[PDB]
């Protein structure tokens, strides 16, 4: 149709929504931004917002450095021109603000996401995206209110409930984690009697049961609390990581070892069993493969105080104290705006 | 890096001052505390001029980010509030110690 | 130079499979980073030219005789490595067939490893042990 | 179990406290940690207090370098105490583990004894004002200051290592925040 006439804005909109959507394709949707923005004024601000969210699910899965930066500022540019094509409306306004969120300027994007809560409040990612950037900010009682009332108005969402979950566990204690959990498997419960989407649902729920049962000193519970969610899918990597969790808090430093070995053979990308393995082989002695395995990690995620926290401290042995000195302040300075959860946790749909 | 810190001096013309800038937008109250009562919002102001109360006059000057009371037994608190209400919502981002004034 | 490369790590490998206890886990990880399980249309990380299939079948060989070396431990690593190595030996017939551009030379040598492929292919009956 | 911050930054003090001499612009940047002082009135948390004690046991380490800029500063904290409000109780503590470093720091350093014990007197008889002598907050927090400062009020350790070194170790201290008026047991000052 797009070859038939080369007239509206409609359909290369459509194509690019499309090819953006859950068939997980980015070149189509670039041609398609791009044909849009070269031919009033809504349809090329729209053209932009495309082409800016394209880029921003580029940067998301790359593999090395600097086009990660390169790609952050040029959505960064794409939310600011739309922006700046037409201020009336809170869709652009509550992009850029997620965006500016994760280059880690704090307060420009809490001003953005206050000017787009002040356009429309009633968004429920707006709510979610507010508490979760006072959570930076070391306020959990005014986020805890947030999610509150964000709960109080969509009573059966889940990603609030695990924010909830979490905050709770974090502030208040295990009991209301624990209450938050069986409340949410018996609404889960109600609300049904195909899709995985379920299934994935439970297992998280497992998961997050087994680990705030494993933050109190109970690896019985929690082992048995992992089991029966194990029995759902048998070779996930987090299954295989919770295992190596209560392994480690066991007493036995052995089988920890070869679960995080197992688990980073499936998922090569993870980040927390690299580093649990890393802490384990510190401690045994050998300082040649840990330096490797975070010089890795760090290359792939520039992100995470603890692998630099890590780095210096196995750095410090080593004899180079300016390197393990400037590590140990870039990992202070970087934890200073850590948030209780991943900022892309929040879905970037047109 | 700069914490916003708020000074309350007059108890025993009442003055509220930060050593750090507050956007006009944000609201600013007087609140009062006595003993064997509850926690009561006295005044409010915003950057526009507009002053909601429950008898006093209340200035804020913007290049010293400073607030005046003048005037004719508790404490009272100095807070910087936002208000976000569509539906009634209020949060304490600031809240100060507050002075204590003894009435005879 | 590929063709040099992998007759080094060849060497390097049949000298370090005894003493050494480490540069097996550096070559674990160099084999299983270079491959991937995505037979189809133009995505296989390789080339699939057939001026290009000697040293595609010599690091195949290669990692079939690490894994017969018996040298990993685990049960699932294993699994997991032979379950790409035969993605990849899938992938390269996804193409049309053609025919060699090469001279008479480097060719003899192409035959000598497919075959050699193929005897270690034949040779790996040591199934009903993986659990 | 401190946690992370607290753990973090002892560990950064103590690998930047070996390194002799210490950069200044990093000793700027750790004053910017601590608080300031504003029209004479302090409010203190719990990460203030952790830098604070860092910054202590650090420049316990450092061999007393770059004291005449901080250690002013510390004169200015004990001066400050009675008007500093709050969000066994935590004050007592503090006001310990400082008297204590002030003993060392003292111990250190002869020069500095008489100003010292004279800022002492000035605060000590400060005290004096408020026991004969707003009422709520007295008896919430000053009290238990008196008693802490009474507690440490100059024993120290001929030692090559200091007290509060012994204090917070480099994974019996837990025992004196247990208690009630606990302490610890040739220059003749």
């Amino acid at each position: 149709c797009i070859r038939l006439k080369p007239d509206d804005a409609t359909i290369p909109l459509l194509a690019a929504k499309l090819c953006m959507g859950s068939l997980h394709w980015l070149e189509e949707a670039e041609k398609f931004a791009k044909t849009v923005v070269d031919v009033t004024s809504e349809f090329k601000a729209k053209g932009y917002l495309a082409l800016g969210l394209t880029y921003s699910l580029q940067a998301t899965d790359a593999s090395l450095r600097g086009m990660q930066e390169v790609l952050q500022r040029k959505a960064l540019l794409a939310f600011q021109r739309a922006h700046s094509l037409s201020p009336t409306d809170h869709q652009a306004a509550f992009y850029l603000a997620l965006q500016l969120a994760i280059s880690r300027q704090i307060p420009e994007a809490l001003g953005y996401v206050r000017q787009a809560l002040q356009l429309q409040g009633d968004d429920a990612n707006s709510l979610h995206l507010l508490a979760l950037l006072l959570s930076a900010q070391k306020h959990y009682h005014d986020a805890l209110n947030i999610i509150d009332m964000a709960l109080s108005e969509y009573p059966e969402n889940f990603i609030l409930l695990f924010s909830k979950v979490k905050l709770q566990s974090l502030c208040r204690g295990p009991d209301e984690a624990l209450l938050t959990c069986k409340h949410m498997l018996q609404i889960w419960k109600s609300c049904y009697n195909g899709p995985l989407h379920p299934w994935m649902t439970l297992a998280q729920i497992w998961l997050h049961a087994a680990e705030v049962y494993i933050g109190i000193g109970k690896p019985a519970e929690a082992t048995a609390c992992t089991q029966e969610a194990a029995n759902l899918f048998p070779m996930s990597h987090n299954v295989l990581y919770m295992r190596g969790q209560i392994a480690e808090l066991r007493g036995s430093m052995d089988e920890a070892r070869r679960w995080y070995e197992e688990a980073l053979a499936i998922s090569p990308t993870h980040v927390k069993s690299m580093q649990r393995l890393a802490l384990i082989l510190h401690q045994l002695g050998r300082y040649s493969l840990a330096e490797k395995i975070l010089r890795d990690a760090v290359q792939v995620n520039s992100t995470a105080h603890e692998v630099w926290n890590g780095l210096g401290e196995v750095l410090q042995a080593q004899g180079n104290d300016a390197a393990a000195t400037e590590c140990f302040l870039t990992a202070l300075e970087l934890e200073a705006s850590s948030p209780a959860v991943p900022f892309t946790i929040i879905p970037r749909v047109l | 890096m700069a914490q916003v810190q708020l000074q309350e001096s007059g108890g025993g013309r009442l003055s509220c001052a930060a050593s750090g800038t507050i956007s006009a937008s944000d609201y600013m109250g007087w609140y009062r505390q006595a003993p064997g009562k509850e926690r009561e919002l006295v005044a409010s102001i915003d950057g526009g001029g507009i002053t909601n109360y429950a008898r006093f006059t209340i200035s804020r000057d913007n290049a010293k980010n400073t607030v005046y009371l003048q005037m004719n037994t508790a404490v009272y608190y100095c807070a910087v509030d936002w208000i976000l209400a569509r539906y009634n919502f209020v949060i304490h981002y600031y809240w100060g110690q507050g002075t204590q004034v003894t009435v005879s | 130079p590929h063709y040099i490369w992998i007759d080094f790590l060849v060497q390097r490998f049949e000298i370090a499979k005894y003493c050494s206890s480490d540069q097996v886990e550096i070559f674990s990880s160099l084999l299983q980073r270079s491959m991937s399980l995505n037979i189809g249309g133009a995505k296989g990380s390789m080339n699939r030219h057939v001026a290009a299939i000697g040293p595609r079948f010599k690091l195949l060989t290669l990692g079939l005789s690490l894994l017969h070396a018996d040298v990993v431990p685990n049960a699932t690593i294993r699994n997991v490595l032979r379950e790409k190595i035969y993605s990849t030996a899938f992938d390269y017939f996804s193409c049309p067939p053609k025919f060699p551009t090469q001279g008479e030379k480097r060719l003899r040598e192409d035959i000598s490893i497919m075959i050699k492929f193929w005897t270690a292919m034949f040779s790996d009956k040591k199934y009903l042990t993986a659990s | 179990s401190r946690g992370f911050y607290f753990n973090t930054v002892l560990s950064l003090a103590r690998s930047l406290a070996v390194q002799r001499p210490a950069s200044l612009e990093k000793v700027q940047k750790l004053l910017c940690m601590c608080p300031v002082d504003f029209h004479g009135i302090f409010q203190l948390d719990e990460r203030r207090r952790d830098a604070v004690i860092a910054l202590g046991i650090f420049l316990i380490e450092s061999d007393l370098q770059h004291k005449d800029c901080v250690v002013p500063y510390l004169l200015r904290l004990l001066k400050g105490l009675p008007k500093v409000y709050w969000v066994l109780p935590v004050a007592e503590s503090f006001s310990f583990c400082l008297v204590t470093l002030l003993s060392d720091v003292a111990y250190r350093d002869p020069s500095l004894r008489d100003e010292i014990l004279e800022v002492l007197l000035q605060v000590l008889h400060v005290l004096l004002g408020m026991c004969q002598a707003d009422k709520e907050y007295l008896c919430k927090y000053a009290i238990p200051c008196l008693i802490g400062i009474s507690r440490a009020f100059g024993r120290y350790s001929n030692m090559e290592e200091s007290l509060l070194s012994k204090l917070f170790p480099k994974i019996e201290p837990e025992y004196y925040f247990s208690t009630i008026s606990s302490s610890f047991s040739y220059k003749e000052f």
